[PDB]
Order: C-alpha cells, then sequence, then structure tokens
C-alpha cells in the first residue's frame, strides 16, 4: 500500500493513501510520471481535505445513503480556496 | 386527454 | 463495515481505514509499515484508554455508523523507549479566523 | 424536445424516498419538456405518487436547486409495476466536488450583494454568482443525449 505525506503551513504531516490523494486533480497531474509541500495550506483546511478524499473514493458510484460532508462556517472559505488550489 | 402526475391523500412516512 | 481512523502522534496524522472486525494488533501492523516501529514499540489510544493488541476494533468501541469518512474517528499513537516513558501528546491543529461579518 | 415525458395516460405507482439530508423538491417535465415543481419532501421521508409510465422527474435542493440523484441518476421514468408493486425512486447526495460543497456552504450563508465583500481569489466572485439553475442543467443533459 503506497502512502503520500503532505506538509501543511504549520507544518503538520498528513499521511494518506496515494489512491486516495489523486482525487486531487493538482496532486494527480504532480504524481502522473512520496512528499508535497502544501505550506499555502493550515492544518485545520489541510486536514478536512484528507478527509474529503477519503469520502470521495469511499462514496463514488456507490448505491446507499451518501451522508452531508460537513464543513463548518468559519473554515468555508479557507476550504474554497483549498479545494479550487487543489482541484477537487 | 394529457394526464399529469397527482398525490395521493396520504400520510408521508419515516425512512430508517 | 470499515472504520475510518486518523491515527496521531505529536505532529502527524495517518489517515488509513481498517475492517471493525480487525485486531488492535492487524491496526500496529498498518503503522508499522509506514512509520517503521514495530507492534511491540507501540502504543494505541481511544481517548485515554490503552488498547490491547488483542481485541478488535469494533470491541474497542470504533464502529462503522461513528467512524465514518468524512468525520474519522482518532486513535492516539505513542512510542515506547528502552528507559523513558513518552506521554501520549497530540499537536492541535490550526485555529480559522473570525468568520466575517458578511457570513454572521 | 429532446427530453420530455410521454403523454402515455398509463398509471404507474412510484414511491419517492428522500434519503438525502435536503428538502427535496421533486421536478416533473411536462409533456412540452417544460419543468413542473411538486410538493417538496423533508429529509428522511418518503411518499406514494400516481405517476405514469414514460413521465421524466428529477430532483433537487428546494432552496437552493443544487443537484441530486435518483436511483444514483439524473432522471428518473416510472415503468409499468410489476405484480402491483410500486417503483421506487430512490433520492439521493451526489458525490460533490469539494469545490461545490464549499461554494454551496458560503452560498448558503451570504447574500449575493455581499459575495464581492469576501476576501477570496477574484476567479471565486463568479463561481459564487453562477449557482445551480435547473434550465441549464436540462441543456446539459439535452447535449450530452445527443452527443
Amino acid at each position: 500500500m503506497m502512502y503520500v505525506k503532505l506538509i501543511s503551513s504549520d507544518g503538520h504531516e498528513f499521511i494518506v493513501k496515494r489512491e486516495h490523494a489523486l482525487t486531487s486533480g493538482t496532486i494527480k497531474a504532480m504524481l502522473s510520471g512520496n512528499e508535497v509541500n502544501f505550506r499555502e495550506i493550515p492544518s485545520h483546511v489541510l486536514s478536512k481535505v484528507c478527509m474529503y478524499f477519503t469520502y470521495k473514493v469511499r462514496y463514488t458510484n456507490s448505491s446507499t445513503e451518501i451522508p452531508e460532508f460537513p464543513i463548518a462556517p468559519e473554515i468555508a472559505l479557507e476550504l474554497l480556496m483549498a479545494a479550487n488550489f487543489l482541484d477537487c | 386527454e394529457a394526464l399529469a402526475x397527482y398525490i395521493p391523500m396520504d400520510d408521508d412516512f419515516q425512512l430508517r | 463495515m470499515d472504520v475510518f481512523l486518523m491515527i496521531r502522534r505529536h505532529k502527524t496524522t495517518i489517515f488509513t481505514d481498517a475492517k471493525e472486525s480487525s485486531t488492535v494488533f492487524e491496526l500496529k501492523r498498518i503503522v508499522e509499515g509506514i512509520l517503521k516501529r514495530p507492534p511491540d514499540e507501540q502504543r494505541l489510544y481511544k481517548d485515554d484508554q490503552l488498547l490491547d493488541d488483542g481485541k478488535t476494533l469494533g470491541e474497542c468501541g470504533f464502529t462503522s455508523q461513528t467512524a465514518r469518512p468524512q468525520a474519522p474517528a482518532t486513535v492516539g499513537l505513542a512510542f515506547r523507549a528502552d528507559d523513558t516513558f513518552e506521554a501520549l501528546c497530540i499537536e492541535p491543529f490550526s485555529s480559522p479566523p473570525e468568520l466575517p461579518d458578511v457570513m454572521k | 424536445p429532446v427530453l420530455r415525458s410521454v403523454n402515455s395516460r398509463e398509471p404507474s405507482q412510484v414511491i419517492f424516498c428522500n434519503r438525502s439530508p435536503r428538502v427535496v423538491l421533486p421536478v416533473w417535465l411536462n409533456f412540452d419538456g417544460e419543468p413542473q415543481p411538486y410538493p417538496t419532501l423533508p429529509p428522511g421521508t418518503g411518499r406514494r405518487i400516481h405517476s405514469y409510465r414514460g413521465h421524466l422527474w428529477l430532483f433537487r435542493d428546494a432552496g437552493t436547486h443544487d443537484g441530486l440523484l435518483v436511483n444514483q441518476t439524473e432522471l428518473f421514468v416510472p415503468s409499468l409495476n410489476v405484480d402491483g408493486q410500486p417503483i421506487f425512486a430512490n433520492i439521493t447526495l451526489p458525490v460533490y466536488t469539494l469545490k461545490e460543497r464549499c461554494l454551496q456552504v458560503v452560498r448558503s450563508l451570504v447574500k449575493p450583494e455581499n459575495y464581492r465583500r469576501l476576501d477570496i481569489v477574484r476567479s471565486l466572485y463568479e463561481d459564487l454568482e453562477d449557482h445551480p439553475n435547473v434550465q441549464k442543467d436540462l441543456e446539459r443533459l439535452t447535449q450530452e443525449r445527443i452527443a
């Protein structure tokens, strides 16, 4: 099982399955040819992005009830910019 | 001639 | 079903998933593959409770309904040393800024 | 139009099941392909419907018009009931892109007149403004269908 390590602005390290990380168009293109610096994304945002990767892989092409992806109002603007940047 | 959908007077029910 | 987890130590967080029926020991094997410490050098926690190697994740309280992809359950991780004790320590994430006036 | 109900006049019992956390608006495409609203469904509720074979339905969040799926696809068409059994229309959330999901939340909190007061990259203003629209969705589905 291949994992990749994503680094946030505050030095938090997030280790996720490589297949899940390819949910990000940005990460997919970078690794289409591991440690990746995302020092512009704070840890409270990058943690939510990684949860999104898991959610996307689990529920895409699923026939079961899909739960809402929860976003707190106070993280919404930064998460929006990270999603735009990461293309997911 | 044209017959549109309609909802019979019944109670809704709860899921799960 | 699977349980979705965040295994956290200091400033490291591993996102992984495992079967509810799999053991704490099997979860340590996943951690060993990633962080290169063997199971007999790992301590896994649910909150402040040390998890017994032989129990399943379901038996430890991690169930599919409460350990979901979009809201994973946290497992604390500490490593052993030859002559010191490492206190379980998970560094918190950053805090968001104040919600803008137009969103209040 | 390409997307329209057929006036079959052949009854088909349907059960709308809202397996989403949203208030769901069922939208019937009439015989000229024009979208018509039907009574909304609260989250986690089901309702029996007297529909007709070959009628076309889509489902939206009632307040925002965010897209929803029905039996994992975009449109639902009743067929003839086999052995008196109703056809189920299981309505669910799709997996939205993270971007679209963030846009939903921001739109839910901010009046449109205040979008451009937000401290975000400029390209996102137009994205916030381009809210979901059933007519545009029907144009999109129509072109996909033709291909």
